[PDB]
RNA sequence: GAUGUCGGCUCAUCACAUCCUGGGGCUGAAGUAGGUCCCAAGGGUAUGGCUGUUCGCCAUUUAAAGUGGUACGCGAGCUGGGUUUAGAACGUCGUGAGACAGUUCGGUCCCUAUCUGCCGUGGGCGCUGGAGAACUGAGGGGGGCUGCUCCUAGUACGAGAGGACCGGAGUGGACGCAUCACUGGUGUUCGGGUUGUCAUGCCAAUGGCACUGCCCGGUAGCUAAAUGCGGAAGAGAUAAGUGCUGAAAGCAUCUAAGCACGAAACUUGCCCCGAGAUGAGUUCUCCCUGACCCUUUAAGGGUCCUGAAGGAACGUUGAAGACGACGACGUUGAUAGGCCGGGUGUGUAAGCGCAGCGAUGCGUUGAGCUAACCGGUACUAAUGAACCGUGAGGCUUAACCUU
RNA sequence: AAUUCCUUGUCGGGUAAGUUCCGACCUGCACGAAUGGCGUAAUGAUGGCCAGGCUGUCUCCACCCGAGACUCAGUGAAAUU
RNA sequence: CACAGGUGGUCAGGUAGAGAAUACCAAGGCGCUUGAGAGAACUCGGGUGAAGGAACUAGGCAAAAUGGUGCCGUAACUUC
RNA sequence: AGGACCGAACCGACUAAUGUUGAAAAAUUAGCGGAUGACUUGUGGCUGGGGGUGAAAGGCCAAUCAAACCGGGAGAUAGCU
């Protein structure tokens, strides 16, 4: 387990900004478009945050033309270029799976400014 | 299947079991010593060790803390101002082991657990 | 082509330039240290012995110190045979590196799968379970019938029956070694192999290819 | 003619439902379909269903 | 992971509303669909003036999971809901031009280049 | 989920040859006085390892 | 002094009179597409709608949607819709009781497996001094399916509409094996929220019960909808078939003489079990190197003495496990529990001071807590010890040290 | 039609597809007028059918918690033969 | 049978609540006369399940869900 | 006012699931129906077997009912086993 931790360690990304849970985040993606790579912006809440050294993982949420979008990046991957926060969210919650069927006013959430 | 599933179920229910470790452990805390049925006992180790260590650093949120799994007003007070004193200078190792015999009316392996500065 | 044993470490992915994940597998290949060549000459087929591991020199038994002591080498955690391709000398006193498998792309991994205990007639043999609901009594994880009636008379040997599961020494075949490290005792390898963390693995070159 | 043969629907205990007495003929090229399922003999039945696949032909040949 | 008897939200502007698919089509014994495969599906909701007519079969895409789609680096993309584009049955090309919402980047070949240019959002 | 014909008196006693218990290989001993014990479970008069821990 | 009936389910299994895959002949086979006929059973061989139905018809599929056997398999495996009881009603027949291969609504499906079989799994004993191992492999089993698309090429055909070959690549679907790194699922030994309540002297703060009280999460682990793999590639002897050269029969002939090919069948090649394969194989290694008697002088009975290898049994245990068993440790020890340092989940604990009438919030403080995670550390226990196990190995020939 | 054998009658509706259902036709094997005929609000643990919702019924089962079943000590059956 | 069944009447403590429902508790009684383990299938009683959402089946059987008080609102038909 | 309504006690018994040598010679568990009435129940009383009683199932008449149980005819008879 050592050996694998090790590993892991110089495999982790050394740029990760400490983004917060229920935050206005805007995550530039590495999209493939015929042969050359081209960078995506996609920015929505963080409603999800899972932490497992290299394996970490963060989950995206806005609602595109009509239809909500959910985005997990794996935060360690090259693909994403960019973790670019705007506005923090005044929550006390981690996992915000209740934004799933939460919309409109509804889906807007206190701003945290601390 | 039980793929490192720690902790012996004993048959009895989850909050039952809770209940009697609290029980359990309190009466170890009174009487130093106290016999039961071996698997028991080494169920008991890995809760009433724990909350000896936590007395060990005393201060009010400890003891509130403690005031839960081990309940007693007076148990509680006996762990940190008597049994803080007694464990200082060990880390762990608060319990100690030994085995007896077999509780004759249902053949139970019996095993004495008590508290290792037991002598003084 | 010879085989070498390691030891699961556990699982973990490759994050590559392109983009891709690789779920690579973390195995302990260490030093294989040679016990025994086997031969056509007195022996009869052409075998190596292999060790790999540690093991103390107050548990070790008696013969098997002996039979170590032959072969001029430290004492591991058992003892594997691998067959040798008509092309490929060794000597007793050797050590054997991950070096070896460092041209290869495919591999074939033997492991003591887990052990999955009394598996059910629906986990064992991936049945369909009978209606949970609609007026069925005490039956819904059951075989159903097992033969026919009078004609058969008996039930047919290596029938599907609910029995033990895993625990058995079993391969996964063909898969693509991704890196290859000798500083520190390495083998990473794309999928699964079976096993929990630690356990003694079988890796074998591609006898598929 | 294409002569097919099958279970009686209903009641009768053991007999009846361990019975292929029950016959339908189809005109192979044309589609035209006749069944029975009157009489307790298959052999009566795929007569008689025949003598019904006739006359539906005859139909057919005279509304044609 | 769209299967029979699914319902799902209309993704074109062809004259649906409600689709339900009848058979997943491509395979024997095919049961789960992911995204840029075929469906044969039924209409049961039609907007009142439009192309396609309630009770029509026809095949089509499927566009949008709520179960999630995955890249090779194993980042998932949920949808809320589920949602398909109508296809024709000869052509196999769409019925509807006008497309709401975003596609996928496992959507994206050759019989389905039009309907990813015709798309506002890729992803 | 019963018996055909009458299993012999010999059948029985065949199974019963693995339902006979396993005695005890050797009683343990205390060094210091010389009491004779089960293994790993203390003496009568409570001593372990030839020092008394227990009263009862 | 009882042979449960149709159907559905769950399992199947064999059979070829093969539905497809596959090989081949003929074709009224330009080509696709076929038709049919011969081989060939390794594998696969649909979901629904209606009906109790099998059947069927239809919808859609699919490479294809085989026909059968197996008490038209399978009720001490399930169901009980149909049917085969008792109620009721309808039509009908009967003066009537009632009755109808007429219909209709309602209507108890019992069995803890003795043996065989099977699935696994042990123990005893065997294999010949005794162990510890490593293995061969007699044999057995598993697995054996494929489609679609692209490249060769809009070319080998073909008036044209059109759209043809072997081979390779991609790539799916159903199935199997493996697994948790991912996505999740679970998670009543972790956290948090809240309703009611009762208890802790009381405020606080907790706890208990309420399906975990109800939820929102979520660790290890098991786990699929997940993601790796696998159907092998191929290689031998073939089936129908295709031939080659060549006689009886100066022609002529797949044949009587030889020699080639030809499927998923079969022998090997892949994985696994597996010397109880009693025909009990081989190889490495270790260990026990003692004196005396008796009647019947012998594979005899022993007596003392010795206890080795090793084994149990125990104890601690394990991602081993229903129970043995199997594997790791027994102080030289991380074997287990807890501890220390780290990591994961949850969302600023309590106390304290501030603001507000107060609820509450602010600061204090991403704050305390945290199973089964990881790494360290003998803190406790697994101690000295004993018990079974034994004692240099039988008889008959022979090849040699010394032929 | 709780009655229609022929019959899954024919047509229409409902469905992707409907031997069931609803509407109609009428050729009533063999309805039919107090062994009532035909309507009928309400009522039904009533029969059939459909739609929404809802869901492990199912695809396709997964885990977890409990009582057994499994081991040990205790006592100790039975059908059957 | 020291059998989960059957048996009429009187008494009605606290908070919540319309309530003798239900929920914890007071008074007062009990822990249901085998345990002790371990933690397979399977059976039983449950909990939760991604995506679907009846595709199950004979039949939505079962399960899930719905559920309270006030207020708003309410169709065909009708014996009003 | 209600053979009103929801709904406890009480009365039943529709559905499942268990149980089927049962905890039980019909019960439990979860749900389900009635619940001011043709209600329900206690205490006592009557009706007696070709008789009773029956909101009618040949239902019930002491775990027995198309004619109860017991004793007697009676060692019925049995071309059957
Ligand atoms: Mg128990
Ligand atoms: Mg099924
Ligand atoms: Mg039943
Ligand atoms: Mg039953
Ligand atoms: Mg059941
Ligand atoms: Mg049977
Ligand atoms: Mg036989
Ligand atoms: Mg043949
Ligand atoms: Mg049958
Ligand atoms: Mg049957
Ligand atoms: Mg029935
Ligand atoms: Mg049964
Ligand atoms: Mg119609
Ligand atoms: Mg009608
Ligand atoms: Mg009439
Ligand atoms: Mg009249
Ligand atoms: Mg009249
Ligand atoms: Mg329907
Ligand atoms: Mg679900
Ligand atoms: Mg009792
Ligand atoms: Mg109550
Ligand atoms: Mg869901
Ligand atoms: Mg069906
Ligand atoms: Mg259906
Ligand atoms: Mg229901
Ligand atoms: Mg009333
Ligand atoms: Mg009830
Ligand atoms: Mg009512
Ligand atoms: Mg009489
Ligand atoms: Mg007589």
């Amino acid at each position: 387990s050592n050996i694998i931790k090790q590993l892991e360690q110089e495999q982790m990304k050394q740029d990760v900004p400490s983004f917060r849970p229920g935050d206005t985040v805007e995550v530039k993606v590495w999209v493939v478009e015929g042969s050359k790579k081209r960078l995506q912006a996609f920015e929505g809440v963080v409603i999800a945050i899972r932490n497992r050294g290299l394996h970490s993982a963060f989950t995206v949420r806005k609602i595109s033309n009509g239809e909500g979008v959910e985005r997990v990046f794996q935060t360690h991957s090259p693909v994403v270029d960019s973790i670019s926060v705007k506005r923090r969210g005044a929550v006390r919650k981690a996992k915000l799976y209740y934004l799933r069927e939460r919309t409109g006013k509804a889906a807007r959430i206190k701003e945290r400014l601390n | 299947m039980r793929h490192r599933k720690s902790g012996r179920q004993l048959n009895r229910n989850s909050s039952h079991r809770q209940a009697m470790f609290r029980n359990m452990a309190g009466s170890l805390v009174r009487h130093e010593i106290i016999k039961t049925t071996l698997p028991k006992a080494k169920e008991l180790r890995r809760v009433v060790e724990p909350l000896i260590t936590l007395a060990k650093t005393d201060s009010v949120a400890n003891r509130r803390l403690a005031f839960a799994r081990t309940r007693d007003n007076e148990i509680v007070a006996k762990l940190f101002n008597e049994l803080g004193p007694r464990f200082a200078s060990r880390a762990g190792g608060y319990t100690r082991i030994l085995k007896c015999g077999f509780r004759a009316g249902d053949n139970a392996p019996m095993a004495y657990i008590e508290l290792v500065d037991r002598s003084e | 082509m010879i085989g070498l044993v390691g030891k699961k470490v556990g699982m973990t992915r490759i994050f590559t330039e392109d983009g891709v994940s690789i779920p690579v597998t973390v195995i302990e290949v260490e030093a294989n240290r040679v016990t025994q060549v086997k031969d056509l000459a007195n022996d009869g087929y052409r075998a190596i012995q292999v060790t790999t591991g540690a093991k103390k020199a107050n548990r070790v038994t008696k013969p098997e110190a002996g039979h170590f002591a032959k072969a001029g080498v430290e004492a591991g955690r058992g003892l594997w045979e691998f067959r040798l391709a008509e092309g490929e000398e060794f000597t007793v006193g050797q050590s054997i590196s991950v070096e070896l498998f460092a041209d290869v792309k495919k591999v074939d991994v033997t492991g003591t799968s887990k052990g999955k205990g009394f598996a059910g007639t629906v986990k064992r043999w991936n049945f369909r379970t009978q209606d949970a609901t609609h007026g069925n009594s005490l039956s819904h994880r059951v075989p159903g019938s097992i033969g026919q009636n009078q004609t058969p008379g008996k039930v047919f040997k290596g029938k599907k029956m609910a029995g033990q599961m895993g625990n058995e020494r079993v391969t996964v075949q063909s898969l693509d070694v991704v890196r290859v490290d000798a500083e520190r005792n390495l083998l990473l390898v794309k999928g699964a192999v079976p096993g929990a963390t630690g356990s003694d693995l079988i890796v074998k070159p591609a006898v598929k290819a | 003619l294409r002569i097919d043969v099958y279970r009686t629907s209903g009641a009768g205990g053991q007999h009846v439902n361990r019975t292929e007495s029950a016959v339908r003929i189809t005109h192979i090229p044309t589609g035209i379909v006749t069944q029975c399922q009157n009489d307790r003999s298959q052999h009566k039945n795929k007569d008689q269903a025949m003598k019904q696949m006739k006359a539906k032909l005859y139909e057919l040949e005279m509304q044609k | 992971m769209i299967q029979e008897q699914t319902m799902l939200n209309v993704a074109d502007n062809s004259g649906a509303r409600r689709v339900m698919c009848i058979k997943v089509l491509g395979g024997s014994h095919r049961r789960y669909a992911g995204v840029g495969d075929i469906i044969k599906i039924t209409i049961k909701e039609a907007i009142p003036r439009g192309k396609v007519k309630k009770g029509d079969v026809l095949k089509a895409v499927v566009v949008r999971t709520k179960k999630g789609v995955r890249r090779p680096d194993g980042s998932v993309i949920r949808f809320d809901g589920n949602a398909c584009v109508l296809l024709n049955n000869n052509s196999e090309q769409p019925i509807g031009t006008r497309i709401f919402g975003p596609v996928t980047r496992e959507l994206r070949s050759e019989k389905f280049m039009k309907i990813i240019s015709l798309a506002p959002e890729v992803l | 989920a019963v018996q055909q014909n009458k299993p012999t008196r010999s059948k029985r006693g065949m199974r019963r040859s693995h339902d006979a218990l396993t005695a005890v290989t050797s009683l343990s001993v205390d060094k210091t006085s010389g009491e004779k014990h089960l293994r790993h479970h203390i003496t009568a008069d409570g001593y372990y390892r030839g020092r008394k821990v227990i009263a009862k």
